[PDB]
């Protein structure tokens, strides 16, 4: 049946290297290493008995520069013992991972057993063959109008959630997980916290438990107290689990990677620990590739019924799109959901500013077959009129309300009744995409039929 | 009137056709210039033949003297170490 | 033992050190090539009169 | 009034087309005139190079003769 | 065969490897990872491998191929997808039965099992043949018919034996050349080093426009067949969709869509949609995919392979140019190629220069963009191909001051800059009409005079209207609209109409997916005529508010001209535009009276 | 008579190569290495490439390869030390030929039948042997001749940006450069083939290939020959202007590309960078290039150097334009804003400057009012720009009567005076009359920078 067992029944001795040439920052350098690998995750034993894992990063002749995830602190040349496993970091995966809470490095903190591995998969993964990919054309009804109508999330989409520090991005992401469902017919959530607060992790865990998603969710929690070097591997572990459960098990998976800003801060700390290129704002020049190896593990593949949707939750430092984390994440991912501090202060939930938001995979996955015919034109017209509303609001602020034209007044009314009634939703209110489109048509019927220039004439005649 | 303007422009378009004929004549003049340049190419070649006739003559008059200098130099004993080596 | 090509080389030697890493092509053909590339002003001055334009 | 303006506009376009063709005809004559002049100069320079290489081709024959004479080689 | 001394990131310093030339292809590791030598520090030779370096051990053998990174040119590639080092992704998928690319898989770049119908060319036995001469042709597919088999450059001699007409694989001999007493056997394919550009007889000045189909790109900032192009802009601006629409609807005979640092779902979207799309060329409906090949290198693929993908794509474009086909290579992101270069340079330890990008980045970009250009192929029979490079630079932070963007603008001739303020609010194409420029208008004046004489004057009028209304928009944003004169109001209204209807072109609607050259010309004529009619009516003394109230129907008819189906044919739609202009003139005359 | 030319010096073929790094080739064992020496790297493929010795250790010689190091092996590569710096073969017939980046023929013609071998670096001209130019060149462009004059022997660059018509402006200046015939030495450093073809076509159409020498190093050409092309072109110009007594106008283009080549060589040498990675000695290298322009006391003949430059982002503060302004005298600023507005030439006369204008302009050389008219134009243009900024920031009515008159003057100045079609060839006197017509907009009272006598004699 399965021949992967035969290679498993092999014992490989590991060399214990007491020869530690030196240590600096998070990098511990070994000497007299016999044929070092390039990513051999080692088991570095401290003088006090603590065992920290580390993986080599640069291997000159008879030398290996190990970085330890838990930190060098306490490492001594005379007493530390480093054993080379001989293979890269491999997460023990199985179908029983669903319903278990793991630490940052995959060690189970659910007070339960060690995961009874069905396979050992490298956390770094491999690029999915573009010929083997399938373009995601199956719309997900997230239940929130700002994401279903204005934007649109497919099944294989990797649309993240751009947000600031204090915004309710966590409540939006938990809303999406508790409401995600195919428009025209469950999601095994894989949640990866990186440097989140205890309050955030507790909120996510309690939300999953109360909504019943905990029976099909595998948390990889890396709190702020957890070491800042294993934030690099936590999304890799969670995404390897998601890739398993999706491709090799045929389960649709929501991957929620919280605090990708914290992941990128860990990446910048690791890079600055070395003599890496500073990129922009101190982040490594390889940041794009690293974030690519994170995000691009999503998508569907040919012949396998599983799929992975990645909803990374970013934390923009100054609510700036131009910052490297949001810029690189927008360049890689297939859209973004822009949570706005302006709308949050205005009191709107969800505080989604749809103008910076986008979804590449709306183009296909919305249309006549997936949903009703008018959706694309309605979304385009809504974007145009929302922008006209914001511009007319700025013009009103500058030059008073009297100078505005009839079009500007209509657009201000549309802006008010669009932010107040369309974007705004309850935390537990889910709207069918057709209901959202009907509300959108009410908002467009605010206007006369002539000003809806982005609507095709046939759609406008059939839907006005 | 618009109709009268088109008729007047059509009358001026006849001059444009004459101008087009003048433009065609200019193209023919350019072809004649190229043809004349082709004749001038023979004239330039004839002028070049006059100059390079001396080039063949100037070479043969002083060829054997230059070879004597070239031969005596290639073979001349030039044995001297580098100044720094001393 | 590896002698120079009879057709290309007319005379001279190619002296090299013991390691054969540093060699000096002293063949008459190579020396004539150096003379041809380095005595063009003198050959031009001998063949043709000095240019009237080139003062100084 | 409109007829005069249209006729004048068409006449102006006629002059521009003739002027543009005249400029192209004049420049193309200059290009060919310079090219023939350039080819002639490269014709005498190459001949001088042939004249120069004629001397060098002989010295190679003369150098081979010197090598054959063991008295001076 | 040398060993491995260091493996740090994507670079692998290989010891005991004396004799390896620069940019020589090597096979690093036991899995035979393809790599290129950068530095040679004595015995050591730093190697940038084009695969993942995980699992490499010190001591693993490194073989020296003795050849540079060489693309494989011939029948086969036309309709395929590659992997930068030119590994066919379809063949990889069939051979591995897995959705991942295996490390160090060595599948042939061109399928050898397929037999191609070869028709010998005009060259016969005994006739002298030179580099780039066409000695035959094969039937690649329905669209690329008579895929002319070119004798490799730098190869000359006398044809001793030429194969007759029939079906041949790529391994079979097709032609034999004797040169200086040495026989050379030539097949349907031949390898060419990607770094060295393919020779041409003489590069020519590009004079025919590259019809992108986008209204703004075709009219305001045109590009020629053989001209470099740049599309800077932040994420979501529309560079990828502009590139895909250009590949779908351009008049270029061949498309080389290169994906460097671009998400793989875009490659999947191309592979899924292009077969569905059809090209009206060749006299029959043939799928777009029959004339498009993809050099796909996803962002998560090896870093060093982005440069290989760029060079492979441009060399395929140069080969199809040497065949005489007007090609247009499309780099997904030269900025992602430059980021890969920066990563390699930082791994090496070189001086960061500007923003960390290596000091040779400008020179590398200049060479890559100078690969493009209309040129006469190297050998007889005489033919004139071209290669346009439409490369989408993606600046970091959305600022056009990035080093890659500045170097790209220094080398290129067309700037299709993208504004994110227009990317939002769904105003695609988001071409920033202010900063955008095109230096090919002067050379395209000849084509415009030949086909659409009023195209340059209408385009200049549109540019003037947009610039004047931008100034008036600054004025109105500062001090309100009360100060503006009537003609200022018409200028602002007409420019808003142009931006909303003409410039704004939805690439995913049936009507505006492809606005041809004649439709774009008719739409400029309609909009400019509307501006002129409003100006004349207001100068006659009519109040602009009342005139707009009366001619709202004409304005809506003008704005709705973008919905006219290009599929109806040039004759039918142009009649509709003429009727629209006539009714517009009648309505404006009635309103004025 | 140079009888020392008839001498053969055998050269040392070193097969000891190592450390081949980027543009740099390192030789382990060299017998008495010479600094700034030319070597000939014979590749295993058989092709040879010249190289310059950048630095010498006790037995090492860090060589930079002009044609690039792509394909240089460490085993089969033989490096032959010529024994002297790079000497271009110069001649009077060298005029009218097209050369590669390394002074090699491109026009399918013979190698230069050398009249003398001149060193690329030249020799340092005695400052006491120089002549202050004081001889205006009627460049035919209004915005240049009238307000930033060019003197025969002045190194005045054309500061521009990417996409601006700097090539067109420089070609116009070269085409129409009579004094109030010129030989031309054109050096193309990394310019695209379209620009090179434009320059060659314009020279041929104007009739300049009879008296010009193009050193075309295209973009596809190797990126280290941009270091050597300006030096070859400038020593060709020095020959043609000092020994053959001609008047040479050098048009070195893409000095920004030259500086990028310098930074590439500097980065490979792992030396102390300087500003923006450009080598700390970029001032010295740019001065060595630029300062080869001017007139000498004994010899009547000059190099009117006009090095075209491209600002990376239209910024003067960038190291290349800043150092070029430091060394080269004057600057012609091509403005992106003016080009976007559609003006040709898009020369911004506020940053544009000419140090030698005050001495080469006026007092009977051209006309009595040239300097005062150009001061008045500059002052009123600055007033117009300030008034336009004030009218944009605040209400238009807040601007004074002088500010409104200056806005009108600025409009009539950019649109009529600076705006000059190609091939127009405005005389300096005609440009001065047009500038006065612009200055007659103002009442005589507020033309403050005009000397009262000239104001009375020309208003
Ligand atoms: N011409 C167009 N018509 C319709 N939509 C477009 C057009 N151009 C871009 N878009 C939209 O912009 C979104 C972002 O894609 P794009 O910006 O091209 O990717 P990139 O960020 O690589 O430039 C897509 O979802 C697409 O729907
Ligand atoms: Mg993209």
């Amino acid at each position: 049946n399965k021949k992967a067992v035969e290679q498993g029944f092999n014992v490989k001795p590991r060399l214990n290297y007491n020869t530690v040439s030196g240590v600096n920052g998070p990098l511990v350098i070994l000497e007299k290493v016999k044929f070092p690998r390039y990513n051999e995750i080692v088991n570095l034993t401290l003088p006090d008995g603590t065992v920290r894992q580390g993986q080599v990063l640069e291997i000159r002749g008879d030398r290996a520069i190990v970085q330890v995830f838990e930190g060098t602190s306490g490492i001594d040349v005379k007493k530390t013992t480093v054993e080379f496993t001989g293979e890269s970091l491999r997460i023990p995966v199985s179908e029983d991972m669903l319903g278990r809470i793991f630490d940052g490095s995959g060690r189970p903190i659910d007070n339960g057993p060690k995961v009874f591995a069905e396979d050992y998969l490298d956390i770094n993964g491999s690029p999915i063959n573009p010929y083997a990919r399938i373009y995601p054309e199956e719309m997900i009804s997230t239940g929130v109008s700002a994401i279903d109508t204005m934007n649109s999330i497919a099944r294989g989409q990797k649309i993240p959630i751009f947000s600031a520090s204090g915004l309710p991005h966590n409540e939006i992401a938990a809303q999406i997980c508790r409401q995600a469902g195919l428009v025209r017919p469950n999601f095994s959530i894989v949640f990866a916290a990186m440097g989140v607060n205890l309050e955030t992790a507790r909120f996510f865990k309690q939300d999953f438990e109360e909504n019943g998603s905990l029976e099909r969710t595998s948390l990889f929690l890396n709190l702020a107290n957890d070491p800042t070097i294993e934030r690099i591997i936590t999304p890799r572990l969670a995404l390897t689990t998601a890739e398993y459960l999706a491709y090799q098990t045929e389960r649709h998976v929501l991957t929620i990677l919280t605090d990708m800003s914290s992941y990128a801060d860990a990446l910048r700390e690791v890079s600055a620990a070395r003599e890496e290129v500073p990129g922009r704002r101190g982040y490594p020049g390889y940041m794009y590739t690293d974030l690519s190896t994170i995000y691009e593990r999503a998508g569907r593949v040919e012949g396998r019924n599983g799929s992975i949707t990645q909803i990374p939750i970013l934390t923009m430092p100054n609510d700036d799109i131009t910052h490297p984390i949001p810029d690189l994440t927008g360049y890689i991912t297939e859209g973004q959901i822009f949570v706005d501090r302006q709308l949050h202060n205005k009191g709107i939930y969800p505080p989604i500013n749809v103008l910076p938001s986008l979804s590449r995979l709306m183009k296909s996955a919305i249309g006549e077959g997936m949903t009703r015919k008018d959706h694309g034109d309605v979304s385009n017209q809504l974007y145009a009129k929302y922008a006209i509303g914001k511009d007319a609001a700025a013009m009103k602020a500058v030059v008073g309300e009297e100078a505005l034209s009839i079009e500007d007044k209509l657009s201000l009314e549309f802006l008010e009744k669009f932010e107040k009634t369309f974007i705004t939703q309850g935390a537990y209110e889910d709207r069918t995409v057709f209901e959202s489109l009907d509300q959108a048509w009410s908002l467009l019927r605010i206007y006369p039929k002539e000003m809806l220039n982005r609507i095709s004439p046939k759609i406008l005649d059939e839907f006005y | 009137q618009d109709k009268l303007k088109q008729a007047k422009t059509d009358a001026a378009k006849e001059i444009d056709s004459y101008k087009i004929q003048k433009d065609k004549e200019l193209k023919e003049f350019e072809q004649k210039n190229a043809g004349g340049v082709g004749e001038l190419e023979k004239k330039a070649e004839a002028g070049v033949q006059g100059e390079l006739a001396e080039i063949k003559k100037i070479a043969e008059k002083k060829k054997d003297d230059v070879v004597k200098i070239l031969i005596e130099t290639v073979i001349k004993p030039s044995a001297e170490v580098h100044i720094n080596a001393l | 033992n590896d002698y120079l090509n009879k057709d290309l080389v007319s005379g001279g030697v190619v002296v090299s050190n013991a390691s054969d890493k540093i060699e000096i092509n002293n063949t008459l053909e190579e020396r004539l090539k150096l003379l041809s590339e380095e005595a063009l002003p003198a050959i031009r001055l001998e063949l043709y009169g000095p240019s009237k334009t080139r003062k100084f | 009034i409109e007829k005069t303006n249209i006729v004048r506009n068409e006449t102006n376009n006629i002059d521009g087309n003739f002027k543009s063709k005249l400029k192209k005809a004049m420049l193309s004559q200059q290009i060919t005139k310079s090219t023939i002049a350039n080819k002639m100069r490269l014709k005498v320079l190459s001949a001088r190079e042939q004249s120069l290489d004629g001397i060098f081709e002989e010295t190679k024959e003369k150098l081979s003769g010197i090598a054959n004479n063991r008295d001076e080689y | 065969y040398g060993a491995i001394y260091s493996v740090s990131g994507p670079v692998v310093i290989a010891e005991n490897m004396i004799g390896c030339a620069m940019y020589e292809l090597v096979k690093v590791g036991h899995d035979n990872l393809v790599g290129e030598v950068i530095r040679i520090d004595g015995d050591k030779a730093t190697i940038q491998v084009y695969e993942e370096t995980a699992g490499l051990t010190v001591g693993d053998p490194v073989l020296r191929t003795g050849k540079p990174l060489s693309v494989e040119l011939g029948p086969g590639l036309m309709e395929t997808i590659y992997d930068g080092i030119q590994r066919p992704l379809k063949a990889i998928k069939e051979e591995s039965q897995s959705i991942y690319i295996p490390r160090g898989i060595d599948t042939p770049a061109l399928d050898r099992t397929i037999k191609w119908q070869f028709t010998p060319g005009k060259f016969q036995v005994g006739d002298h043949i030179s580099g780039g001469d066409i000695y035959g042709s094969v039937f690649e597919n329905s669209l690329i018919s008579s895929h002319k088999i070119l004798l490799p450059p730098r190869s000359r001699g006398t044809i001793t034996w030429i194969a007759p007409a029939g079906e041949y694989t790529l391994d079979e001999k097709i032609l034999e050349v004797e040169f200086d007493g040495k026989k050379s056997d030539f097949t349907l394919y031949h390898t060419w080093p990607v770094r060295v550009p393919r020779p041409v007889t003489e590069k020519l000045s590009a004079d025919y426009p590259l019809l992108t189909g986008q209204r703004v790109l075709d009219a305001l900032f045109p590009c020629v067949q053989g001209g470099t192009t740049c599309i800077p802009g932040a994420f979501g601006c529309g560079k990828t969709v502009i590139s895909q629409s250009l590949s779908k609807y351009s008049n270029s005979d061949a498309i080389i869509y290169v994906g460097c640092g671009e998400r793989g779902n875009e490659m999947a979207e191309v592979l899924m949609e292009f077969p569905e799309l059809y090209t009206e060329m060749s006299g029959t409906k043939e799928p777009i995919m029959k004339r498009t090949t993809l050099v796909a290198n996803t962002s998560n693929m090896p870093v060093a392979a982005r440069e290989a993908s760029i060079y492979t794509g441009i060399t395929l474009a140069e080969y199809f140019r040497d065949q005489g086909k007007n090609v247009s290579m499309i780099a997904d992101s030269s900025s992602r190629w430059a980021e890969a270069l920066r990563e390699i340079s930082g791994r090496l330890g070189e001086m960061p220069a500007d923003q960390g990008f290596p000091a040779y980045l400008g020179a590398k970009l200049a060479s890559f963009y100078e690969r493009a250009g209309k040129a006469v192929a190297l050998g007889s029979p005489d033919r004139t191909g071209s290669v346009s490079i439409v490369a989408a630079v993606s600046p970091a932070g959305g600022d056009f001051s990035d080093p890659v963007t500045t170097a790209t603008l220094g080398i290129t001739q067309v700037f299709w800059g993208l504004d994110k303020k227009l990317a939002q609010r769904k105003h695609f194409p988001s071409i920033n009409t202010s900063v955008s420029y095109s230096k090919y208008t002067n050379v395209l004046n000849k084509f415009y005079d030949s086909n659409y004489p009023e195209f340059p004057v209408l385009r200049d009028r549109m540019k003037e209207i947009l610039s004047n209304a931008e100034e008036l928009e600054q004025v109105v944003q500062l001090v309100g609209k009360s100060a503006l004169s009537d003609s200022d109001k018409i200028t602002l209204d007409v420019a808003t109409l142009i931006k909303e209807d003409f410039l704004q072109q939805n690439g995913y609607s049936t009507y505006d997916a492809f606005c041809p050259i004649w439709k774009t010309f008719d739409m400029m004529r309609a909009f400019i005529s509307y501006h002129d009619e409003a100006q004349k009516a207001v100068a006659n003394g009519a109040n602009w508010s009342k005139l707009a109230d009366s001619t709202g129907d004409v304005k809506h008819a003008v704005s709705s001209s973008k919905f006219f189906e290009p599929s109806r044919g040039e004759k039918e739609v142009h009649g509709e535009f003429e009727k629209l202009l006539s009714t517009m003139q009648e309505r404006f005359a009635e309103s004025t009276d």
